[PDB]
């Protein structure tokens, strides 16, 4: 069951590269593409993400996309820059100017067919393609605008495949431009309709974690991407290593998505660590379970106590007592049963994987579908409305052919999504 | 932090229990349809016993014994006593009774009824309500109401309290925990009559039936027509030169244990995936010769206002906290 | 009490003991249900491609 | 002699099948290459073991069995397993992508693509039969294949083999080792569609097996391998009468006759004893009375429930090892006076007893200790309905909000089939109650 990976825009390519860097190390693949590991667990399902090449070389099934060559040139000169298939580098020259319209309708529409040629070339090599995963931000132009354009066209050509995304949400605390709420709202509209699974990665939460918890006075994007790569590794563990639970993208979707539009997940992770800062003390299982559920460990700036969990997927990594894990997992549900919907019996599922990530002897990754996620979309909607009520900064969009009505629809659909999440919070 | 659910709102006994539990600050009440509970204070009808004990990571306990209704239904109690060898059919502390269905052992009842007639014995009986000395007066009544009743011999020579020449019945509260220990609450109550007992005319049922309901001369001799044991014992000492323990309570303890031990193998939760306890209300009757008779067993009994605090706290200590411990006794253990 | 129908052999034996006496759709219809469901999938996929075409 | 074909569907069915056929081989003295030295009729014969094994001129003894899964991962381990030579390729059928814990996807979408192939591969086995009795079907309730594809197969078998009997071995969903939240949906759906096509079905609640392994084998966190080696012992006890000389349950039709008076109520409860840990240094061998008494302990049942508060329609005792009728009757007389065993008024209060002198075989290196006598009780009690009650309650909670339903509707299933299935279960629960109280 092969997965085709796509990374779009500056953010998309910067976390996308970091992702391939991290899991390549876990699968024992060096920058050359050669395997140098000591466990056979590493190679059993390496076909999910890697293509097998001459000399038993492994090549990521990854497609790199951008409307400017800057970031992708940095990727190609980065640590694992050479592992990527050079033909899978598809880039324009004009950029998107943090403009959704440019990415979706003009600049990106010019490039999108070239990208789909590569997607198609990769897909036909697959014995049994299960689907796609996209990494991108929603606050810019390329990843947000062209990324959702790609999603729409992939769904057209592969309507029976799963679409998955890692979507970075914009935050004023970590902001490039004022129009990020516009770009994000337009994108969420697209995501609600055309993805089955979306990991909501909030730059607000990533900032707060770095500041409040990791005590980083002034966090960079590099710091923020330490958390993202750690989270991305964890939520894909069940897909990359042998196991019985949530092993493919469809079975994850069937277990996590009770209603088709409500497919926006809160990722969580424990223990939280900063770059370089060495951890010497391994956490106990009770500690991992408590932390991975705490709001301070959520990658989406939402209070889980303000909502209810529809579904939960948990993945413990390392050498530990699987009996202690099940005990602690059952304790959380039994002590805080109110925060789990009673009309989905046994909605918490747990997996365990012997291989821990690098630098930690054990870890836990959390994937929650909570109604509390509405707080994320409400926040975006408020920032959106503040500007839109005065039609501020809209000329950037009307200049590319967009009409005000399209903003109104996007606004309305996100507010509908909010109310849908609220409907089940009071069930 | 233990958890529990409430599925019987009309329960005065366990309304007080849920109160006490919460007041420990170590018990949290959940919604009625929440399955992740430690304790279930269940409903009286169609309690879903089958959905209990299937929650991984949860020790579960319920305040009812599945199958105990065979003891606590009038038609069933008769059948139980008659068919059980441990209680024979010649059980000496249960009034002669028969199961009669509307249009069974109707012929058998007449082979007793007419036997009395030709033998010139007392012939007042009771339908379960109609106290009569003529059979067809009864058989016509049961067929007129609808569903099955029980016909039982009326104790025509009851013990009568003086002052008043009154009739009474004794209510004993029994708690059976998860280990099937049988605990008799040391405080019982005499639910007395206030209008003197009339041996001749049976139909005015105010002096024949001693239900706390019916009689509300109420409050004349006793506050609430409820004589507790300290007074009843003192009366027995002064008026009959004996005690409550010797003259009555030994028979009560004997009857309670015999009844519950008969059905232990059918309802015990010893090796079950869930656990049961239950509070019973045994109703006894004393004749003039100080011979105790069992009248019925109540599966969902209420308590007496004075004793609620003590009994309900008692339930928490030995039935609940015994299973779920927290961070001299008011019961008599009927040993076996 | 009463043991009956005792049968014995080298591998073992069997018997009955009594304690107390007493007191389809066609091939046609199947394919039609499977093919009807297949059309509902085709209609749903068509509505999607129509929507995407818009 | 009449042949029996064993069908293994989905991961659960396949992996349980592997445990059973492994066990069968050890019991009959068949080796991994299929050679059976004790079989002196080379190239054929009509012995009692031939019910489950056919023979080749080369002297190989091969299972009358087909393995089917909509994903190749599990059966591929059979193809390369220690018993790879035992089966031959056309017995092992695999698709490309599985049913994703989706009944509708297993029944309608992917099922339609492979149903004709499977039936053809089954027909090839049936063609090698002189007198086919029918089929033994192994599957889960919770999986998309085990639930979805099974019900479709059972429907067609009733068309293609109308006169033949069909028995089920079914794994009932347990959260402790569950892999999907929608398993109650799949369970109700496959039961509804399979009910009229099944003559007798042995349910195994993974919950009960899980706790027996923990409680009696001292395994802290049982694996599927732990569960399955225990299950195969039960299945072996049940089918031993088809594979050995005897006069009780000698053909499939007799299972219905002896255990199922009412067709819809065809779910007998299995109870097995003794389960003893191999690592247990010191063990006192249990007597006929002790193991027989254990058959009325809920903690030893395949489905946790309380038979005291139900009624029996039938009851078979299947012993293996050092046992004689005299000790059994003495045991039954004692137990009868101690325990609550109510039969329905229109049934005799009795026990059909079967004894095989061969004590139960144990897999070398397994978790089970060798014993001198074991017993499996097959009782048709209305108490097993408690499992339908649990399942339907979970079904009602999710379906009230139509949670996850879109996954099924998206595969071409109508929402109405949910409620049709649930009403069929409501009638089933009512049947059990009419008979049982
Ligand atoms: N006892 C036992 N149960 C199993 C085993 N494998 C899976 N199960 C149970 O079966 C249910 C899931 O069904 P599966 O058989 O795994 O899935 P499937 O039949 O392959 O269907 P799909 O994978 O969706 O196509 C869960 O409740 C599991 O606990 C096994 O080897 N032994
Ligand atoms: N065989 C008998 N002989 C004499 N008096 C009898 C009798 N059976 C019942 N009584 C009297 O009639 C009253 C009826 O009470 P019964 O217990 O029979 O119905 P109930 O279930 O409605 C009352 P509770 O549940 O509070 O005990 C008894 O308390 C007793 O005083
Ligand atoms: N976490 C993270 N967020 C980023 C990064 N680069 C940009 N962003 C965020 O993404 C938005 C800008 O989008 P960007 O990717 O630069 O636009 P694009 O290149 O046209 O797709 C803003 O909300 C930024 O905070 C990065 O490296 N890491
Ligand atoms: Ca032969
Ligand atoms: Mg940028
Ligand atoms: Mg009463
Ligand atoms: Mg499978």
């Amino acid at each position: 069951r092969e997965i085709v990976h796509i990374q779009a825009g500056q953010c998309g390519n910067q976390i996308g590269a970091k992702f391939w860097e991290v899991i390549s190390d876990e699968h024992g693949i060096d920058p050359t593409g050669s395997y140098h590991g000591d466990s056979d667990l590493q190679l059993e399902r390496i076909n999910v993400y890697y293509n097998e090449a001459t000399g038993n070389k492994y090549v990521p099934r990854a497609i790199l996309v951008d409307l400017e060559p800057g970031t992708m040139d940095s990727v190609r000169s980065g640590p694992f820059g050479q592992i990527f298939r050079p033909d899978n580098f598809v880039f324009g020259q004009s950029g998107a100017g943090n403009n959704w319209a440019k990415g979706h309708y003009t600049e990106g529409a010019e490039l999108v067919d070239s990208v789909l040629d590569v997607v198609r070339k990769e897909s036909e090599s697959c014995d049994c393609l299960q689907g796609f995963q996209l990494t991108h931000s929603l606050g810019g132009g390329t990843g947000s605008g062209m990324g959702t354009l790609l999603i729409s066209k992939i769904r057209e050509e592969y309507p029976d495949r799963i679409m998955n995304t890692f979507s970075v949400m914009p935050s004023p605390k970590v902001s490039d431009t004022v129009v990020e709420p516009y770009n994000a709202t337009l994108s969420v509209h697209q995501l609600v309709e055309n993805t089955d699974e979306t990991y909501c990665i909030d730059n607000e939460a990533l900032y707060d974690i770095c500041f409040r918890t990791l005590k980083l006075t002034t966090p960079t994007y590099g710091d923020l991407n330490h958390l993202v790569s750690a989270t991305m590794s964890g939520v894909t563990t069940c897909l990359r290593f042998p196991g019985q639970l949530n092993a493919d993208l469809r079975k994850l979707a069937v277990n996590m998505v009770p209603f088709p539009r409500l497919h926006f997940f809160m990722p969580g992770f424990a223990p939280l660590t900063s770059r370089g800062s060495q951890q010497y003390r391994a956490l106990t299982v009770p500690e991992l379970t408590q932390q991975m559920f705490d709001s301070k460990n959520m990658m989406a700036a939402c209070d889980p106590r303000h909502g209810r969990y529809l579904t939960v997927a948990a993945i413990f990594r390392g050498r530990m007592s699987m009996k202690e894990v099940d005990e602690q997992m059952l304790n959380v549900q039994n002590k805080n049963s109110s925060y789990f919907v009673e009309w989905i019996p046994n909605n918490v599922k747990t997996a365990v994987c012997d291989i821990p990530p690098r630098g930690l002897k054990m870890s836990a990754t959390f994937i929650g579908n909570s109604t509390a996620i509405q707080e994320l979309f409400k926040r975006i909607s408020e920032q959106f409305t503040a500007m839109f009520r005065r039609k501020a900064f809209l000329h950037w969009y009307t200049g590319e052919g967009m009409d005000e009505m399209e903003f109104t629809e996007a606004e309305s659909n996100m507010n509908d999504l909010v109310s849908e999440y609220q409907q089940y919070q009071d069930a | 932090m233990y958890t529990f659910v409430v599925r019987d709102e009309n329960s005065s006994v366990y309304a007080e229990v849920s109160r006490l539990l919460l007041a420990t600050g170590q018990w949290k009440r959940l919604r009625k349809d929440n399955p992740r509970f430690n304790l279930m204070l269940g409903e009286r009808n169609r309690l879903p016993f089958g959905r209990l004990g299937h929650e991984p990571g949860l020790v579960q306990l319920v305040n009812y014994y599945r199958g105990a209704d065979k003891l606590c239904r009038k038609a069933s109690l008769v059948k139980l006593i008659k068919t059980s060898p441990e209680l024979s059919e010649s059980c000496t502390w249960f009034p002669e009774s028969y199961v009669i269905y509307p249009t069974d052992e109707r012929e058998v009842f007449l082979a007793a009824y007419n036997r009395r007639r030709e033998g010139r014995e007392g012939n007042v009986w009771i339908a379960k309500i109609l106290i009569s000395s003529e059979a067809s007066e009864l058989l016509d009544f049961i067929d007129e109401q609808g569903q099955v009743h029980v016909i039982q011999k009326y104790l025509e020579k009851p013990l009568l309290l003086e002052p008043g020449h009154r009739k009474f019945d004794i209510r004993s509260w029994v708690l059976v925990d998860h280990l099937y220990n049988i605990y008799l609450y040391r405080e019982g109550v005499l639910r007395t009559s206030s209008e003197p007992y009339n041996s001749a005319n049976f139909q005015d049922k105010t002096c024949h039936l001693t239900n706390h309901c019916i009689q509300k001369n109420y409050g004349r001799y006793e506050e609430g027509n409820e004589m507790f044991f300290e007074e009843f014992n003192q009366y027995l000492m002064d008026a009959l030169n004996t005690t409550l323990e010797n003259s009555i309570l030994l028979q009560i303890k004997h009857i309670i244990r015999s009844c519950l031990m008969c059905i232990e193998p059918a309802i015990s939760t010893k090796h079950l995936h869930y656990q049961s306890f239950q509070l019973f209300g045994f109703d006894f009757m004393v004749d003039e010769e100080l011979k105790v008779w069992l009248i019925e067993v109540n599966g969902a009994p209420a308590c007496a206002q004075k004793l609620y605090a003590e009994l309900c706290q008692g339930i928490v200590d030995v039935a609940i906290s015994s299973v779920f411990p927290l961070a001299t006794s008011i019961f008599i253990k009927l040993h076996h | 009490m009463e043991v009956i129908e005792l049968n014995k052999c080298t591998s073992g034996q069997s018997f009955e003991v009594i304690l107390k006496p007493p007191s389809d759709p066609s091939l046609e219809e199947i394919q039609k249900k499977l093919e009807a469901a297949e059309e509902r999938r085709k209609y749903q996929e068509a509505e999607l491609l129509k929507h995407l075409a818009e | 002699m009449r042949e029996c074909i064993s069908i293994h569907v989905g991961q659960a069915g396949v992996q349980i099948g592997n445990a059973c056929w492994e066990l069968y081989c050890l019991e009959h003295g068949i080796q991994p290459d299929g050679q059976m030295p004790s079989d002196k009729t080379i190239g054929g014969g009509d012995d009692s073991f031939n019910t489950f094994f056919s023979e080749t001129g080369a002297g190989k003894h091969v299972p009358r069995a087909v393995f089917v899964d909509l994903e190749p991962t599990v059966i591929d381990e059979v193809r390369t397993g220690t018993y790879r030579q035992l089966f031959h390729p056309e017995q092992l059928i695999t698709g490309k992508e599985d049913a994703a814990n989706n009944y509708a996807r297993g029944h309608y979408t992917i099922g339609k693509e492979i149903i004709d192939l499977v039936l053809d591969r089954i027909r090839k086995l049936a063609d090698q039969c002189t007198g086919l009795q029918g089929f033994l079907v192994f599957h889960s309730f919770g999986g998309g294949t085990g639930s979805g594809f099974t019900s479709l197969l059972m429907e067609r078998l009733s068309v293609d083999y109308g006169k033949k009997s069909k028995l089920e071995f079914s794994i009932y969903p347990a959260p402790q080792v569950s892999t999907a939240v929608v398993e109650p949906y799949n369970s109700i759906l496959t039961t509804h569609t399979t009910l009229e096509h099944s003559d007798c079905a042995f349910m195994v609640d993974n919950e009960a097996i899980y706790d027996i392994c923990r409680r009696n084998l001292d395994i802290e966190r049982p694996t599927y391998t732990n569960l399955n080696r225990l299950i195969s012992q039960i299945v072996s006890s049940i089918t031993a009468s088809l594979r050995f000389d005897g006069a009780l349950n000698v053909d499939l039709t007799e299972f219905q006759t002896n255990l199922v008076p009412y067709p819809r109520i065809h779910f007998p409860l299995a109870t097995y004893a003794p389960v003893i840990s191999a690592e247990k240094a010191y063990h006192e061998q249990l007597s006929v009375a002790e193991i027989t008494n254990a058959c009325f302990e809920p903690a030893n049942q395949m489905v946790k429930c309380d038979p005291r508060h139900g009624k029996y329609m039938a009851c078979c005792l299947l012993y293996r090892g050092d046992v004689v009728p005299k000790d059994v009757n003495a045991a039954i007389a004692t137990i009868k006076t101690k325990r609550s065993i109510q039969f329905v008024d229109w049934c005799p209060t009795g026990f059909k007893v079967g004894i095989n002198y061969q004590p139960p075989t144990v897999v070398p290196g397994g978790d089970l200790a060798k014993v001198q006598r074991a017993v499996c009780m097959l009782s048709n009690t209305t108490a097993i309905a408690e499992a339908w009650a649990r399942l339907d309650h979970k079904f009602d909670l999710m379906y009230a909000k139509r949670a996850f339903v879109h996954w099924y509707v998206g595969e071409g299933m109508e929402e109405g089939e949910f409620s049709e299935a649930r009403e069929d279960m409501a009638a089933l629960e009512k049947d059990y109650e009419e008979v049982g109280v």
